[PDB]
């Protein structure tokens, strides 16, 4: 067998994380404290929760996770939370100065003094490990500690372990939730930097999130708790392969060959459905054929675009619950006979399918409802290069002027790393329209 | 400063204090006045010692009258206060009365203070000094109080009492007071009586302070370092027969309250004090048995030198010299022995200071021993060599300050015989460090300790020659100690090798660039006093050091083989013989592996690559201007190479560095095509001339801009050989960049360079009438005049702001670089149209709004102007501008500023020609958004206009041209504002009263339909107001077009924007209020009432009625909804 570990940088990435390992104890049935009734293998051995969780002995299934902060404030709450007794101390790691929202300080300043002792306890996280498979990073780019630190440490990853994948789940930042408008300056230098370090990136667009938060789930104004909640959702329906021997994406090396033809395009679109209210907890059904046609919606999608104009290059659907072959089936031959769709024909991957036998799960309480039957469909297209023309372009409006771009020259890196990441982005920009045809 | 020159000033302010010690506003100013007064004389306040007694007694007969009030008197004693701090209280109370009679009425003073009143501390200060200074009398306290049993019931206290209690009360105060405590007990328990009487009990009161008190109670603290100083204050000041028998107790109690522990620098400076005024109380003082208490005081004050602090290490070394100077001969040679120890490896920086301040106090005595030559010498010779970077700060200037002092404490620590051995590396390190120092303070203290050397002992190699030339105030500017005094000082042959082995070992690997550059120029001059020296030593060295790991170093040591080239090349150019008579085939061996060592080591990129790059740039450069022999190496093709790549990389440099880049990058080509690309006598290499300048010209179409700003002044750097038949190409190449192009918009810096290029190409091939590929001629003089002059109309503005200007600039200097040449070649060339249209243009960029551009504008028309060698043919009203610009005043004029510029530039409107550009021109600044431009340009315009306004003629030729100006310019944002404020400026002055007499004038029937057509749909705010004011200001001309300006106010009133229809009816009540013959007095007071009541800010629809009702008062017709 083999695990993973999943390192969580940044405010966004431990609210994630937390919510992640929140949502896998609920779902796995491992107390606050650590305790699975369920488990009987005391000591240690394999199982397919295994892949995620550390056995002591005592019996205490401590999380494979490393939560590192450049400030004490955010991870003080985890430490103070009803989960104190889940995570190990030494796997929380703190910082006594922030980036201030500058990718120069996470990469150089900050950085150089913190990623030592961050590489020193994930090789002491390994050790225990008999065999790694990747690190699923998780950070977003509207930070200099997201993107900044987790360039410098995926730089140094790459050349410890080269023979392990390098998962990401970005969140792409929007002109709503942003926080700096040296958000971009930020966004572009990180992903110009992950690229060679990197097989497949999962970015989330914050707008696509809140209006997905404002209407499906009904509320005024979402906060950072209702889009953490759905993130973790999403982790899981995707990791569900993982953590409970699903035949498709048995491993990370395979999330590659299925999702990401060419390397350098690398950012599948994600989607999934359905997404009830807790108010609505029994007034319409959905079959296995009424939620594989609402993850062809753009609305429905995690980043706004319009693939019906592009191409599909791969196509994975993840069924989990109660759902029959021949339901997928019907499904399959509905969406094959109602929806026109194109795809690349000489590209070396293709449709695929797979399911999950076990019931849903939400968090008892929130916002969301329990469903009978989940879907989650992970398809790379053309229609993301949208995404980053957008993006790109402000760099543009903040290039002509050179504005707060001194600040971070005056911190580490030069002039030219500007010209070569917005280079790096009309390189992928061609790639994309290549492929489009 | 010769003598107090405010005596009458300073009379009649102290006067005055008694008819202003009742004013809160008064009192400050004359307090504020009395400190500036005051404080002239802060740096030589000895000049005011004839005068000091003098005020002493005015401030005195105030605060010694019985009729004075306290308010009164506080004032006098913080002018005597004032008197204290600038020439100080040591001095200043020696004048001070000391009579018996000025004992109680002091002591009687001092028993009204209130302790609790922080505004009155200088009162209380100068009180405490003032007992202290009554303590001298030479009498009993006893004899003074007479009969104390004459009150019965309750008995007087003792005047020796009383001042024991006020001494210990203002002991524990948080103010300045303490420290007046501190100097009233140094007089007080140092006496007889007092030392009989209240000596036991103020030791008690003190030891039970230091036995209570901490060093973290704020209080404690307070009473921590008071105590030590009345202490070490009676220690000092105290006789020692009558002391040493309490030192013993003294010594275990500070032992025990443990300061070097502490964390305050205050306390330890005063415990270390305290500690060295118990252990002379030990020793007897000598005129140049052994207890152990004076063990334990030198292991505390060697101690004290390792502090952290310079305030410590100062007092630590004093203790220790005041120490080694009382004891015996014998215990002085181990008391040197453990100073010497801070100097040892493992000791940091700071320990060096405290040990060379310790050398020189024993040295000022003369206590160092000729034993301690060998050794004290040999550390000397590093500390003023110690220079070291500890992170991202430098630290060695203390440790050579220390040196320096330790240096001039040696023409008295030994006889001339004795120092006699070392007057060869002392010489060399004084001299050495006085020149090539960084720090001017270590410089001076370099100059003095050399002064005093050669004044006291005088066996320094040319002691005088030294000390005349290299003065206090000559070694004042850096510069001139590096370039000028060092050649002076290696005119001898004694400060030649030692002084050029410093500047190659530790400048050319300093941390600091400007200080390389230096060293390296330094270096360059030198050469000169030791050719061969430079050549068979120096040049080793430098080629070595340009292999290091270092990139400090391999830059400075490329500097020094560079200038090092560079000078023998010129002196040998003198003997006529080549340069390689100097440098041996293994030196020019080396010279040609320099750049092949770095590209091949990737040395040029990070941030070091650039400094790499420079170096390189310039040494390629002094090489290829001494003629070296590298001709058909290929080492050529190679530095060839690395200038193209720095101008195709020059977006990889820094911003604060790319300038200087390509301008080396630039003189590096100019002096390689130059030397290394000549076929024969006045040819070149057809191969390399065709590659180069194919390169080249295909290099300016990369979308890239920075390319082609660098390959612009490549071009414009090419020799005048190369261009012999390939001019028609070159300049077409550029001019194709000169244009704006639809993608080229914000492209300025390419167009900038562009023109600056073609300056050069046609100052280098000249004029040669007939040969239009090789030289200037009249077939390719006009395209290069229209090329030049379509990108002065380079308006361009974005988010970056007018760039635009960037290229006007090089369109002024590059239009004058080729027609003073044409003047000086074929001055029938600059036909007539052509100057015209130039001058015309340069006079518009001189009267811009920018005061950089405007100023630059102004010089370049007035060296065109001035061209008399020959004069420029074909200049408009030529004598008129030479009469308005005459020489002898051009010589200072504040072209920059405004108010020296607007007035100077407005009496060019009486040219016809210059009247229309000048007017378009002040335009933009009458009607910019500087303040002081616009207040400047407004007056110089009206000091124009108040001489032709009772002129019809001038006045409507004057209208008329601004109306063509406005025309000309119609819809256009960048002069519809300004020009519409201009406009309104004018009415508002009044200038066309004239035209207001008649009825529809040609003027403004037209003015105001341009107006509207120009404010016809506008949603800009500033615009809107500009013409609402317009049509609020051309009311004053009678006939349909008031009528129409009415019509026009009433139509703007009901605008969508409540803020334009507040402002239209508030500059419609002005204007109503201002010209009073547009309204009849019968309709008057119904137009004010409406304006004043209606609420223009609220609904529209309502307010649409009020407006619709003035428009039935005015006589306007009422407009509908079309
Ligand atoms: N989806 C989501 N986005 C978040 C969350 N917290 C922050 N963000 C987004 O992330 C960006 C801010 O980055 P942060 O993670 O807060 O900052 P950081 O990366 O830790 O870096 P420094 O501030 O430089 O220390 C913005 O685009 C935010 O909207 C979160 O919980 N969820
Ligand atoms: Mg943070």
């Amino acid at each position: 067998m083999r695990e993973c570990i999943s390192i969580h940088v940044g405010q966004a990435g431990v609210q994630i994380g937390n919510a992640c390992w929140e949502l896998y104890c609920l779902e796995h049935g491992i107390q606050p404290d650590g305790q699975m009734p369920s488990d009987k293998t005391i000591g240690g051995g394999d199982d397919s929760f295994n892949t995620f969780f550390s056995e002591t002995g005592a019996g205490k299934h401590v999380p494979r996770a490393v939560f590192v902060d450049l400030e004490p404030t955010v991870i003080d709450e985890v430490r103070t939370g009803t989960y104190r007794q889940l995570f190990h101390p030494e796997q929380l790691i703190t910082g006594k100065e922030d980036a201030a929202n500058n990718y120069a300080r996470g990469h150089y300043t900050i950085g150089k003094e913190i990623i030592d002792l961050v590489l020193d306890r994930i090789r002491k996280l390994a050790d225990q490990c008999t065999g790694l498979q990747g690190f699923l990073v998780f950070h977003s780019f509207g930070g200099g500690t997201g993107s900044g630190f987790t360039s410098l440490l995926m730089e140094r990853l790459s050349v410890d372990y080269g023979k392990k994948s390098k998962l990401e789940f970005s969140i792409y930042p929007a002109p709503q939730v942003s926080t700096a408008v040296v958000e971009p300056y930020n966004s572009i230098l990180t992903t110009h930097t992950t690229l060679e370090h990197s097989d497949c990136a999962f970015m989330v667009d914050n707008e696509a999130i809140y209006d997905i938060c404002r209407r499906n789930l009904d509320i005024e104004r979402p906060t950072y708790t209702n889009l953490n909640r759905l993130i973790s959702q999403i982790v899981s329906s995707i990791t569900a392969s993982l953590r409970f021997d699903g035949a498709l994406n048995v491993d990370l090396t395979e999330f590659q060959t299925n999702l990401v033809p060419y390397p350098r395009i690398h950012f599948p679109l994600a989607t999934y459905a359905p997404v009830i209210s807790a108010e609505k907890a029994y007034h319409e059904q959905l079959s296995v054929a009424e939620i594989t046609n609402a993850c062809f919606e753009p609305a429905n999608q995690m980043v706004k675009c319009d693939p019906r104009h592009g191409k599909y290059m791969a196509c994975c659907l993840l069924y989990r619950g109660d759902v029959v072959p021949k339901d997928v089936n019907a499904a399959i031959a509905t969406i094959k006979t109602k929806r026109s769709i194109q795809f690349v024909d000489w590209c070396p991957t293709g449709f695929k399918v797979g399911i999950n036998y076990q019931p849903p799960t939400v968090v008892p309480g929130g916002d969301l409802a329990k469903v009978q039957r989940a879907v989650c469909m992970l398809s790379n297209t053309t229609a993301i290069a949208e995404a980053w023309a957008r993006l790109d372009h402000k760099f543009d409006l903040m290039y002509a002027k050179r504005a707060f771009v001194h600040w971070y020259v005056g911190e580490g890196m030069e002039e030219g790393e500007f010209s070569e990441a917005r280079e790096d982005m009309a390189a992928l920009e061609k790639d994309y329209e290549e492929v489009g045809v | 400063l010769e003598a107090f020159g405010e005596s009458a000033e300073t009379r009649a302010l102290l006067g005055r204090l008694r008819e202003v010690h009742g004013g809160g506003a008064e009192r400050e100013v004359a307090l504020e006045r009395f400190r500036v007064i005051m404080d002239k004389y802060q740096e030589q306040p000895h000049l005011l010692d004839p005068h000091l007694e003098w005020m002493m007694n005015l401030l005195l007969d105030i605060v010694q009258d019985q009729t004075s009030p306290a308010s009164l008197v506080h004032l006098a004693f913080k002018f005597l206060y004032i008197i204290t701090k600038v020439r100080g209280y040591k001095t200043f109370l020696r004048l001070f009365p000391h009579e018996v009679a000025d004992v109680e009425p002091v002591l009687d003073l001092v028993t009204i203070q209130n302790p609790k009143d922080h505004e009155a501390w200088e009162t209380r200060y100068m009180l405490l000094l003032w007992l202290s200074v009554t303590c001298l009398i030479p009498f009993d306290f006893s004899r003074l109080d007479g009969n104390l049993l004459t009150q019965p019931g309750q008995a007087r206290m003792s005047i020796m009492d009383r001042i024991l209690q006020i001494a210990e009360s203002y002991l524990i105060v948080s103010d300045k007071a303490r420290d007046a405590a501190a100097v009233l007990v140094s007089r007080f328990i140092t006496r007889p009586d007092v030392k009989q009487s209240k000596m036991a009990e103020f030791l008690d009161w003190s030891l039970c302070n230091l036995a209570r008190s901490s060093f973290q109670t704020m209080q404690g603290v307070i009473t921590m370092d008071g105590t030590l100083q009345a202490l070490a204050q009676i220690f000092k000041h105290g006789k020692r027969e009558d002391c040493l028998p309490y030192a013993a107790t003294v010594l275990r109690c500070l032992d025990g309250c443990r300061l070097p522990e502490s964390n305050q620098t205050l306390l330890r400076k005063l415990g270390v004090k305290l500690v060295q005024r118990l252990g002379l109380t030990f020793l007897k003082p000598k005129v140049a048995d052994v207890p152990e208490g004076v063990e334990r005081v030198i292991e505390q004050l060697l101690v004290g030198l390792k502090d952290k602090d310079t305030v410590v290490r100062w007092s630590a070394a004093k203790g220790i010299g005041r120490m080694a100077g009382r004891l015996p001969r014998a215990l002085a040679d181990d008391v040197v022995g453990s100073v010497l120890d801070c100097f040892s490896f493992q000791e940091t920086d700071k320990a060096w200071h405290g040990g060379c301040l310790a050398l020189a106090e024993l040295g000022r005595r003369g206590l160092l021993l000729p034993s301690r030559l060998v050794d004290v010498v040999a550390v000397i010779l590093k500390a003023l060599t110690y220079d070291e970077k500890r992170g991202a700060c430098s630290v060695g200037t203390n440790v050579r300050d220390a040196a320096c002092y330790v240096c001039w404490a040696f023409a008295r620590a030994y006889e001339p015989q004795e120092l006699k051995p070392f007057v060869t590396a002392i010489s060399s390190a004084l001299v050495i460090a006085a020149v090539f120092d960084r720090d001017i303070n270590c410089r001076r203290a370099a100059s003095a300790a050399f002064q005093e050397n050669v004044g006291r002992q005088g066996t320094f190699p040319h002691g005088i020659d030294i000390l005349t030339t290299a003065d206090y105030f000559a070694v004042g500017n850096r510069s001139n100690c590096f370039l000028v005094i060092s050649v002076f000082i290696a005119g001898f042959p004694e400060y030649t090798q030692p002084m050029i082995d410093h500047l190659v070992t530790m400048k050319i690997s300093h941390w600091d660039g400007v200080i390389r550059e230096l060293a390296a120029r330094a270096l360059h001059n030198l050469a000169q006093q030791a050719p061969e020296f430079s050549a068979t030593q120096v040049f080793p060295r430098l080629l070595s050091m340009t292999l290091s790991p270092d990139l400090h170093m391999r830059h400075g040591s490329i500097l020094a083989c560079a200038e090092v080239a560079y000078a023998l090349y010129k002196l040998a150019a003198q003997e006529n013989r080549p340069v390689t008579d100097h440098l041996d085939e293994q030196a020019v061996q080396g010279l040609k592996q320099i750049h092949q060592q770095l590209y091949d080591r990737q040395l040029y990129r990070g941030l070091g690559g650039q400094l790499m790059r420079q170096a390189v740039c310039v040494l390629i450069e002094k090489l290829s201007l001494s003629k070296m022999p590298f001709r058909g190496d290929t080492v050529i093709d190679g530095w060839q190479w690395l200038i193209n790549d720095t101008l195709r990389h020059l977006h990889l440099i820094s911003s604060h560095s790319r300038q200087q880049m390509k301008d080396a990058a630039v003189s590096a080509l100019a002096a390689l095509c130059s030397e290394y690309y000549m076929k024969e006598p006045g040819e070149a290499d057809p191969a390399i001339q065709e590659e180069l300048i194919t390169q080249y010209l295909a290099e300016l179409r990369n979308p890239e801009e920075m390319t082609r700003c660098g390959f612009s002044l490549a071009l414009g750097a090419l020799p005048g050989f190369l261009l012999k038949g390939r001019l028609q190409q070159v300049l077409t190449g550029l001019r194709a960049v000169t244009h704006t192009s639809p993608e080229d918009v914000s492209f300025a810096e390419s167009r900038r360079d562009g023109l600056k290029a073609i300056a050069r190409i046609c100052q280098t091939v000249g004029v040669k009438a007939g040969a239009p590929d090789e030289a200037v001629c009249g077939e390719n003089v006009s395209q290069i005049y229209c090329a030049l002059l379509g990108c002065m109309d380079d308006y361009t503005t974005d988010s970056r702001g007018d760039v635009g200007t960037w290229v006007r600039k090089a369109a002024m200097t590059s239009l004058m670089d080729l027609t003073l040449l044409l003047a000086r070649s074929q001055p029938e060339l600059i036909e007539a149209h052509t100057c015209e249209r130039i001058m015309c243009c340069v006079a518009q960029q001189a009267s811009e709004k920018i005061d950089r551009f405007r100023a630059h504008a102004a010089s370049v028309f007035l060296t065109l102007l001035h061209f008399d060698s020959p004069p420029i043919p074909h200049v408009p009203h030529r004598g008129e501008l030479e009469k308005l610009f005459p020489r002898s005043d051009v010589a200072s004029v504040n072209w920059s500023a405004p108010s020296q510029a607007f007035p100077r530039i407005t009496q060019l409107l009486g040219l016809p020609t210059y009247r229309y550009h000048v007017l378009l021109g002040l335009v933009v600044s009458l009607g910019g958004l500087t303040e002081s431009t616009i207040r400047h340009s407004t007056q110089s315009l009206f000091e124009y206009m108040k001489g032709i306004q009772s002129d019809p003629q001038a006045l409507g030729s004057f209208s008329g041209t601004l109306l063509q100006i406005f025309e000309d310019n119609l819809l256009n944002e960048r002069v519809s504002v300004p020009l519409l404020k201009t406009l309104d400026h004018v009415l508002t002055h009044g200038c066309f009263d004239i035209f207001t007499t008649e009825e529809d004038h040609p003027f403004a029937v037209k003015l105001l339909a341009l107006c509207k057509k120009e404010i016809k749909n506008s949603k800009d705010i500033q615009k809107l107001l500009s013409g609402i004011a317009v049509f609020c200001e051309m009311v004053q001309f009678p006939g349909d077009v008031r009528r129409q300006a009415l019509l026009q106010l009433c139509l703007l009133l009901c605008h969508r924007f409540p803020l334009i229809r507040k402002t239209t009816a508030s500059q419609v009540y002005e204007t109503l209020l201002t010209y009073s013959d547009v309204v009849g007095a019968d309709v008057l007071d119904e137009v004010v009432t409406v304006l004043s009541d209606t609420a223009w800010d609220a609904e529209l629809a309502v307010v649409r009625e009020q407006r619709n009702r003035l428009c039935d008062l005015l006589g306007v017709p009422r407009p509908q909804l079309v």
